[PDB]
């Protein structure tokens, strides 16, 4: 959609099959000189980061430290985690000593 | 260390900004290995060593080359 | 965000340059047939008046998205790892689980 | 399949929109594209004449080619110390190459590239918005001696490096009027000293040709009725809209775009440490700033009232 | 031909007079029509406008 | 109090016993070159007027 | 307004460099012991740490 | 006498030296008593001002100047193959101090 976040599309940087759909128009040229007259819709990218608002790393509950490439969310406490322990014998010592 | 910080042998991590600076930070002198050739204000020996313009025509041996003392560059 | 590039426009004089599609982002092509264009020069050739000009607006990515550049994804369920210090008798255990 | 020779490739004359008399004219220098991504404020120009290099081609830096206006058309050569750059002060100017140059910029609203104190004595602007941005959550002039040294990515000062492609292409007809002569009812051409031009001609019938003396052509009257444009031109120009494209389109060339966004390391301010006061359930913070600083606040439970 | 601003100065620079004159005038920058521009276009509408 | 006006005070201009609480906090040297990195509060002079 | 007048640091180099309290106005000293100062010359002492 | 802005720079053009300082400081338009203007008139009340005096004669205040400390430049050391050599410029004396052993 022409003027929102995604007018431009691609599968990687440097992918051959990228899309777009941004609003072009070719005007007729009226001019003494060559001239491709086009007018565009302003890109999304830039409004989106316009109006980005706050990242998950200032809104994120529980206090969870968003980190980035390996996505993952760190250091933050919701619940209860049963653990089921199995102490070696060589740790006990029998109940004389 | 981190990744904004270069690791040399003595286990200090030093900021990425002080690597190839022309200042030895660190004790084995790690920082200013490699690097790119310093443009050389500076004399130059025969062998491409760099040495302070003080240093040319001293009377001193400092060159590895011996460049300093030649009588081909110093006139007497 | 996009670079929208415009190649150099074609002209043909006392002819017709209708174009082809392309697989290009955005790809806007459109004709027009009353053109006398100029550069630093004079006139481009030598057909008075109809004349045909070949204007082209594609979109292609920005030098610098290598950078600056935003990844979509979409997420699912969640696994969640942690690291214990449990510590029992003397011992000390250090485990990622 | 990228290549650097810049002998096989030539500048150009450009069309933009403000000139030095400002209106719109042909330049030798024309800002095609202004790249302004850099956490340093370093922007990246584009311009129709080629820097760093003589009018052969070799590589000599402290140098630069550009189109002249003589309609015998040749590659003049000039000083690079004539090349100013400003935005609304004047700009530093830190890297040069072939059609691209790398300046510090402050603040303003346009962008132009001049070239002063000369025989040619002209400028070229373009609209571009350029705006003082920082790096962290806290405003500043100029960065501290002292701070937080954060990541951030700038445009790196050496001309090695590459941030993607320019494609190339053969430059098409330019057709000039001064290879023309219309004397009484007859038209003639008259090409320059020695180089041969080819005609294009719809008098009565389209009838092409190549030649290099004043020749009559049918019985046509006026001169607007046909051309004459020099051919063996096959140095490779961009793909500029200010040009007519050739018969053949394909990319001849890709030509490196210089100064590559790299990230490094760089300090921001760290701000005063608020005096938080205490009360039974909130705090007070104090926050003394003189420039802009960004406080987050969030809960650490389910409802994050993130401020 | 003058950027906007708040005053105008006429200065005879070096010399034997090398003298300066400041006014107070609020220089702005004028548009023709109804939308906003730093530069005239290359192609627009070409209305009328007093120069 | 740091910030509010009356942040330095003396019985006079020319007045050697001055007593102030400015807020300042000198953090650690972390550069190459010699420096003094301090953070202090604004001036309540300057706040008041 | 304060002048908040910064003297020039001192370093002591594999020694203590404890500081006693002042008249000063607002006298803020601090102790500083991993440092290696660089002036236009270079590294200013010989120790290393 | 400067305008408003930004920043504050002293600079050295045109010479061996060539550079500049820039240190950060808000540079408002002053303006005495409740009108605004750019400049003067050249008719007005003629009310009390504080200017800075042009003669360098005047004086408000002192600063205070001390004896300078080392300052250690590293070209008066030569590093060898395997042990160092200290060389003075021309015939001045330099004092060093080495704690590599004691
Ligand atoms: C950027 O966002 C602000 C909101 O803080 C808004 O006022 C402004 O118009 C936006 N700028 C653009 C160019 O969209
Ligand atoms: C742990 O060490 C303490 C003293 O070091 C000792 O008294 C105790 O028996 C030890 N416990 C075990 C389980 O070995
Ligand atoms: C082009 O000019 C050259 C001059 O070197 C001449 O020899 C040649 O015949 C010309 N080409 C044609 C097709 O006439
Ligand atoms: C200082 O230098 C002078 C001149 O080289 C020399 O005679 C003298 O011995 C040196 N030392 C002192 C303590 O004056
Ligand atoms: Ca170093
Ligand atoms: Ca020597």
């Amino acid at each position: 959609k022409p003027g929102a976040f995604g007018d431009i599309q691609a599968s990687s940087l440097d992918a051959t099959d990228i899309v777009a759909r941004t609003d072009i128009r070719l005007l007729k040229p009226s001019v003494k000189n060559i001239h491709v007259p086009y007018t565009q819709a302003v890109s999304g990218y830039e409004m989106w980061k316009n109006n980005s608002g706050r990242p998950l790393q200032e809104t994120a509950p529980f206090g969870c430290k968003i980190e980035v490439e390996p996505l993952r969310a760190s250091n933050c406490a919701y619940g209860h985690i049963p653990i089921s322990i199995d102490i070696p014998d060589a740790a006990f010592v029998r109940s004389s000593e | 260390c981190e990744p904004s910080q270069f690791q040399c042998t003595n286990g200090r991590c030093i900021t990425l900004l002080w690597k190839c600076d022309g200042d030895e930070d660190c004790v084995d002198g790690s920082d200013e290995k490699n690097c790119v050739k310093k443009t050389c204000s500076d004399f130059v020996c025969n062998n491409g060593q760099c040495v302070p313009s003080r240093w040319k025509c001293d009377g001193d041996p400092d060159c590895e080359d011996g460049s300093d003392e030649s009588p081909e560059q110093c006139h007497m | 965000k996009f670079h929208t590039v415009i190649p150099s426009p074609q002209v043909k004089c006392c002819g017709s340059l209708e174009c082809k599609a392309s697989s290009k982002a955005d790809y806007t092509c459109r004709v027009f047939g009353g053109v006398y264009p100029f550069m630093w020069g004079g006139a481009q050739c030598f057909c008075d008046s109809e004349n045909t000009q070949l204007s082209e607006a594609y979109v292609e990515f920005a030098p610098d998205c290598t950078i600056d550049h935003a990844v979509a994804l979409k997420v699912h369920t969640a696994a969640l790892k942690v690291g214990l210090r449990i510590v029992y008798g003397n011992t000390t255990a250090h485990l990622d689980t | 399949s990228i290549t650097d020779d810049f002998t096989l490739t030539s500048p150009y004359l450009g069309f933009c929109p403000y000139c030095r008399h400002s209106a719109p004219c042909f330049s030798p220098i024309k800002i095609e594209n202004v790249w302004d991504e850099s956490d340093d404020g370093s922007i990246r120009i584009q311009v129709s004449a080629q820097f760093g290099y003589n009018q052969a081609g070799t590589a000599d830096v402290t140098k630069f080619r550009y189109m002249s206006y003589d309609h015998d058309h040749d590659i003049k050569e000039d000083s690079m110390e004539k090349i100013a750059i400003s935005t609304s002060g004047p700009c530093r100017r830190l890297g040069h190459k072939g059609y691209f140059l790398l300046a510090q910029c402050p603040p303003g609203d346009s962008v132009t590239v001049s070239i002063t104190s000369g025989a040619s004595e002209n400028s070229c602007t373009v609209e571009k918005k350029i705006r003082r941005k920082f790096v962290g959550r806290e405003e500043y002039l100029f960065p501290p001696v002292q701070g937080k040294l954060v990541k951030c990515h700038v445009y790196d000062r050496l001309k090695e490096t590459s941030a993607g492609y320019i494609t190339m292409h053969r430059p098409g007809p330019h057709a000039y009027k001064s290879y023309l002569k219309e004397a009484s009812g007859e038209v003639y051409i008259k090409p320059p000293s020695g180089k041969n031009v080819t005609y294009e001609c719809k008098c009565g019938d389209y009838s092409t040709g190549i030649v290099s003396t004043q020749t009559k052509m049918n019985g046509c009257t006026k001169a607007r009725q046909c051309i004459a444009y020099k051919l063996d031109q096959t140095k490779w120009v961009f793909n500029s809209p200010d040009l007519i494209r050739h018969t053949d389109h394909s990319v001849q060339g890709k030509l490196h775009i210089p100064f590559r966004l790299t990230p490094t390391v760089c300090p921001v301010p760290l701000a005063h440490t608020p005096t938080v006061t205490k009360w039974f359930k909130g705090i007070t913070l104090h926050l003394t700033a003189t420039r802009p600083t960004l406080l987050t606040t969030r809960k650490l439970g389910l409802r994050a009232d993130a401020t």
